[PDB]
């Protein structure tokens, strides 16, 4: 638990990801605040999104709870920040680090998946009227992810 | 060499292995046939629990040997 | 007509039909010693029609070694007469009687006959009758550290369920023309060769939907075959399959036929040559008793051992057994003949009671036919076991002194044990400790902790409690009961009502733990197990773990400096469903039940809490606005639970329930179909509602439908409970109120700056001030499954079934809904008895202080299939630190409360290791990459001061140590693991 978390933190420190920055809040090793930069080739470009990571008492044998804190207009992210990602519910295996989770979240941001949505209305807009989806996503990122 | 693994729930599994195979290979085969991760498998043969890093010949496991795949229970 | 308020956990193991058939069966038990009384107790708790006892032998003192319904005031009285009165209290639905004379024909009155402490001639006489009249016959025996069981259910026993597993079901993707069934993506069918399955909802092959079972040929983990389906069609798409379980015919042999050529059941595969030895040994015991006026060989007597070995050789010659008799093992059987251990009695009684239930219910696979067991590795080796030490002393422990001796009895009497939990396993463990004489000496003591209270459903397997005790504290009642059993424990048991966890370290501290001899876990969750394991590892105390689930069980032992801990291994985690599946696209009843539970919580629990917190905190609005993820929904909840939708009668509650029905079963489905029409296709052209996604349909409210009325009643009642109004139940008022309801129009919406703040402020000012509402509070609904008059499970069942009707899913009844939503763990009394017996057999090994790892055994068993297995514990891993051998688990560093810089210098100088990270609890005290100014600030402080500063909380007065985890690198820069640090404050 503690040794694994410290190993991950040290590994993150050695090489700056340049696209994510995760670290313990205050001094609590099991609670981290992460930052994600919106992909350049995406509606969310030029936006900073804050995530809260809660490691369980049984880490790495149970998935960490990752929640978006910044408001985002995405088909697979609801208003509570919940993320529809497989690697965090049942595919969680104690073999991949938090950097992999952050990369997965960034990939999800770069291209949404409306075939298995979490917000049906946004997926419907994405499938039917793409331009409206792009405008809404850009407006939301401008008015929530900047400032 | 062919061995049998009996689960605590009554299921029977047939594995094709060789005497020189390690316990890790057997656990990987059991994962392939059942989906149980190797770290969560408890194999017992002749009163000895098999440990990763050793070979079958170290436990004197021969053809048509029977292993038991067990698990711990949280109730009580 | 089964009382589900008592047999709740047992019906999830057996079922309604099994228990219904069991409640019409009579059981006769011959012999009322420890084994007989254990079997009778388990049978009475199970719920058979009645029990009859037969044991005219007068009570003796040594009989108290394992008979816990006998007292020293009953010496000279027949055992059955003194036991019936105490057995009649366990269960009120099971009468218990005594017969003073047994005749052969009388046996025809009983469904099952159990025989203990009876000579072989009488057993043959009884079996010759039971076999030809189709009566189940079981015979059990317990001699010292050896045991035997024999079962004979007749030549034509019919077993309906063989393994006790739920039928397997799955969703098919495609069925080819040659019967090759393929599962959905990454889904395993789990079938074996020869199983039978039946299909439904198959498109393109209607013939497979008739319901006729078909053979299964497992061609892989994902695909199987059913044969040739050429005629029925060309290819089938989608659909479901369900396994069909067929009865089996089992043929038993009589005891007379079985003696010549027995069929063995092997509890341990490490010793497969022994059961042939025990078969001869037990017959030789019977012959010896018949040649000495029914007297067994005296304890540790050489003359009797020689005569017994002569009998063994004679029997082996007579039966033409081609086995080489092991003189040491056989003479060991002779020495311990007069032994009577409560642990062996509990183990065999649990097994035999399960066999009796199998005979009555025709379920699970029975033992076929001989089961010979030994635990000879428990014999002490650190004491003198001889004829002089094992001779009886005329006390209640003679049955145990005849196996272990007086010196080991003194060792047992000086134990200081700690039992965590007082559930079923806790009650069994306390019984065993009382019978064994644990902690009855001057320096002995027992401590038991449990914070729960007795309930009606607990009485089905926790035999120390009675209906008059419902509502009391488990630990106090168990302590009193076991003091009644063994009066020597009066004043030597301490009961706490504290939960063992991080919050109770002021009671179970260093002083408490340093005096113990061993810890026994009797819990029902993994968190407490891990916590207690860590505490035992730190204090270096032996730990005995045990767990059960239905008919399965396991027991493990943790020995300091020898084996690994409980937390060094992993177990499968509990399964949770993805949020997307629960929210919009369910395909199983479990998904609907989870959604219904969330709906219950969000309708009757969360808004009430928000309203109450608003009226309590004078400035809750600011916190809600700046902290909640969805403050506007909180404001809406407060507004519509205070002013707008506040009910003034029950008719308003009924109208609210109708509105909620429309909201959650008619309108959201319409919106979902507006977003994803039934004819829509994915981005790749495949239809959207294909596979695990089922197209829903809106529900139109019809009062004549039962589920709609159930939902209305439950929702209205729960809303009234929240607002504390009188709730009606007569359907006439519901029909009258709902008749005059005019639904508001609804049309799905297509979607399409400072207004939101304006709306929030408008809502805020509309809320009445808290000053105007003083003393007015709303009652939240706290989920409670076990109460059937609160409409909790009723509401969950109704909502789940309505959502199933939305998506065309087969609804589940209230029984399964309670099992799933309540997360009930199936439980049995037989499994509890078996695990307690195994744990108490390991306890004597722990007391003797055995230093080798081959002498301890971890046990696993499944009583549904009759499987037992044992394995040595895993030795604790070793490592090399600074050229020294270090135990990875049981070693630690002992350092004073020195400065952080002094600690780093100590590690650099002595171990030659560079400290890189140092953490205590969940705080990072020191890291190598921190800025130099922060380190300079934190370097000259002591460890205690540093912990207090980082955690921002003072250390408790009772804190006597600090456990620090340190990660360090060697000179070359390679990470090396080191044991934790125990700083002494
Ligand atoms: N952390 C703990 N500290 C002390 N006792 C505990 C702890 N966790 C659980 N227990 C107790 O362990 C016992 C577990 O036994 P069991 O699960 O059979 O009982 P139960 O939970 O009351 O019943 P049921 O599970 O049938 O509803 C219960 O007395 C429970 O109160
Ligand atoms: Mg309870
Ligand atoms: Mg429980």
């Amino acid at each position: 638990a503690l040794k694994r978390i410290n190993r991950e933190l040290a590994d993150l420190g050695k090489d700056p990801p340049s696209s994510s920055s995760a670290g313990p809040v205050g001094d609590d090793l099991f609670h981290w605040q992460a930052t994600i930069m919106g992909p350049a080739d995406s509606p969310y470009a030029g936006g900073v999104f804050f995530l809260s990571i809660h490691f369980p008492t049984d880490y790495p044998f149970k998935p960490p709870k990752v929640n978006f804190t910044t408001r985002i207009y995405h088909p697979n992210i609801n208003s509570n920040g919940s993320i529809c990602l497989d690697i965090l519910r049942d595919q969680w295996s104690p073999a991949l680090t938090i950097s992999k989770v952050l990369l997965s979240i960034s990939s999800l941001l770069t291209d949404p998946n409306p075939d298995d949505p979490l917000v049906p209305e946004i997926a419907h807009v994405y499938k039917t009227d793409r331009s409206r989806y792009e405008l809404s996503a850009r407006e939301w990122t401008r008015k929530y992810a900047i400032g | 060499m062919q061995i049998f693994v009996k689960t605590l729930t009554g299921k029977t599994i047939t594995l094709e292995v060789e005497s020189s195979d390690t316990i890790d290979n057997v656990k990987s085969k059991i994962q392939d046939k059942e989906g149980i991760p190797p770290d969560q498998q408890r194999l017992i043969f002749a009163g000895k629990q098999l440990e990763d890093g050793r070979t079958l010949s170290d436990y004197n496991i021969q053809k048509e040997s029977t292993l038991h795949l067990v698990l711990r229970l949280r109730g009580g | 007509t089964i009382d589900e308020g008592l047999y709740s956990r047992q019906l999830y193991v057996l079922g309604h039909e099994a228990m219904k058939q069991m409640s019409q069966s009579n059981v006769l038990i011959i012999g009322c010693k420890g084994l007989g009384v254990e079997i009778a107790k388990n049978v009475c708790l199970a719920g058979v029609k009645s029990v009859t006892l037969y044991d005219p032998q007068p009570t003796r003192i040594e009989d108290l070694s394992s008979q816990y319904f006998l007292t020293e005031d009953d010496i000279g009285v027949p055992r059955a007469k003194v036991t019936v009165s105490k057995l009649a209290e366990l269960n009120q639905y099971v009468p218990v009687s005594v017969v003073d004379e047994l005749s052969t024909e009388y046996l025809k009155n009983f469904k099952c006959v159990v025989v203990t402490e009876t000579s072989l001639t009488k057993q043959l006489e009884i079996n010759d009758f039971t076999h030809k009249n189709h009566i189940a016959y079981i015979a059990a025996d317990s001699r010292g550290l050896f045991g035997s069981i024999f079962c004979d259910f007749g030549e034509n026993f019919i077993c309906t369920d063989t393994d006790g597993n739920e039928p397997l079901t799955g969703m098919i993707a495609s069925i080819t023309d040659d019967g090759v069934v393929t599962m959905l993506e990454e889904t395993r069918h789990g079938l074996e060769n020869g199983d039978f399955v039946k299909f439904t909802e198959v498109k393109g092959m209607p013939g497979l939907n008739d319901g006729t079972p078909r053979k299964v040929e497992v061609k892989g983990p994902y695909t199987f075959s059913i044969g040739s389906v050429k005629d029925l069609g060309s290819a089938g798409y989608n659909g479901v399959f369900t396994q069909v379980k067929v009865p089996t015919k089992i043929s038993f042999k009589s005891l007379r036929e079985s003696l010549k050529d027995p069929e063995y059941v092997y509890p341990d595969f490490g010793k497969m040559m022994r059961p042939p030895q025990y078969h001869i040994a037990f017959q030789a015991l019977s012959a010896f008793a018949d040649a000495h006026e029914g007297s067994l060989p005296r304890p540790r007597n050489d003359i009797d051992a020689a005569e017994f070995f002569e009998f063994c050789k004679k029997i082996a010659s007579t039966l033409q057994f081609d086995v080489e008799l092991d003189e040491k093992l056989i003479k060991e059987i002779s020495y311990q003949a007069r032994g009577d251990l409560v642990a062996m009695s509990a183990f065999l009684g649990g097994a035999v009671a399960q066999e009796v239930l199998k005979a009555t219910t025709s379920k699970f696979y029975p033992l076929k036919q001989y089961f010979y067991f030994d635990s000879l590795e428990s014999l002490p080796s650190s004491v003198t076991i001889s004829e002089e030490t094992c001779k009886p002393r005329g006390c209640r422990y003679d049955g145990q002194i005849a196996v272990f001796g007086s010196e080991f009895q003194e060792k047992i009497a000086s134990l200081s044990t700690f039992l965590v939990g007082a559930g079923a396993i806790g009650c069994e463990m306390l019984k065993n400790w009382a019978m064994m004489g644990v902690a009855t000496g001057e320096s002995g003591h027992i401590s038991v902790t449990d914070m729960d209270s007795i309930e009606k459903s607990n009485l089905n397997r926790q035999f120390l409690f009675r209906p008059r005790d419902v509502g009391k504290l488990k630990s106090e009642c168990a302590s009193t009961a076991v003091s009644i059993m063994n009066p020597s424990l009066t004043g030597k048991i301490t009961s706490y009502q504290e939960r063992v966890g991080p919050e109770s370290e002021g009671i179970f501290g260093d002083e408490f733990f340093e005096k113990l001899s061993l810890v026994t876990n009797a819990l029902d969750n993994v968190e407490a197990r891990m916590y207690v394991d860590r505490r035992c590892v730190f204090f270096e105390k032996p730990l005995l773990e045990s767990g059960t689930l239905g008919t399965k069980g396991n027991t493990q032992v943790v020995v300091p400096h020898l084996t690994e801990s409980y937390g060094s291994s992993q177990d499968p985690p509990e399964k949770s469903f993805p949020i997307c599946t629960l929210k919009n696209f369910p395909n199983r009843i479990e998904h609907t039940i989870a959604w219904a539970r969330d709906l219950f919580e969000g309708l009757f629990k969360q808004p009430i809490d928000n309203v109450n917190m608003y009226l309590s905190s004078p400035n809750f609005l600011e916190t809600s606005l700046k902290t909640s993820s969805n403050p506007r929904e909180v404001l809406e909840n407060i507004r519509d639970y205070l002013v707008t939708e506040k009910p003034l009668s029950f008719e308003e509650c009924i109208m609210w329930a109708r509105l909620q029905f429309d909201k959650f079963f008619n309108n959201n489905i319409q919106q979902l179909l507006f977003n994803f029409p039934k004819d829509s296709v994915t981005s790749t052209g495949q239809p959207f509602w294909s596979g695990p996604k089922r197209a829903p349909t809106p529900l139109s409210f019809d009062i004549h439908n039962r589920e709609h009325f159930d939902f209305i009643v439950a929702a209205a009642s729960l809303y009234a409970f929240n607002y504390g109004l009188k709730s009606e139940t007569d359907p006439a008022i519901y029909e009258r109120v709902l008749a005059g309801y005019n639904p508001p129009p609804f049309a799905p919406k297509s979607g399409i700056a400072n207004k939101d703040k304006q709306e929030l402020k408008s809502i805020a000012d509309s809320l009445p001030p808290p000053s105007s509402l003083v003393g007015f509070r709303l009652t939240p609904a706290e989920f409670e499954k076990d109460d059937d008059s609160n409409h909790h499970i009723d509401f969950i069942t109704a909502a789940s079934n309505l959502r199933a009707m939305n998506y065309d899913i087969t609804p589940a009844d209230r029984f399964k809904t309670k099992f799933v939503a309540g997360k009930i763990v199936p439980a049995m009394c037989t499994s509890t008895a078996v695990v307690s017996g195994l744990v108490c057999l390991e306890l004597v090994k722990l007391v003797d202080g055995k230093k080798k790892i081959e002498e301890y055994k971890n046990g696993f068993f499944n009583l549904a299939i009759g499987l037992f297995t044992f394995s040595d514990p895993i030795a604790s891993p070793k490592m090399k630190v600074n050229g020294k051998e270090i135990d990875k688990i049981w070693d630690r560093y002992n350092l004073p409360d020195c400065t952080l810089q002094e600690l780093i210098d100590y590690f650099q100088k002595e171990e030659g290791l560079e400290v890189t990270m140092l953490s205590s609890g969940v705080s990072l005290l020191y890291a190598n990459f921190q800025p130099p100014k922060k380190l300079a600030e934190r370097l000259p402080l002591k460890i205690s001061e540093l912990v207090e500063q980082i955690t921002k909380k003072k250390l408790e007065p009772f804190r006597k140590h600090l456990v620090l985890e340190i990660c360090c690198d060697d000179a070359n820069g390679e990470d090396v693991e080191v044991p934790f640090i125990c700083i002494k404050l």
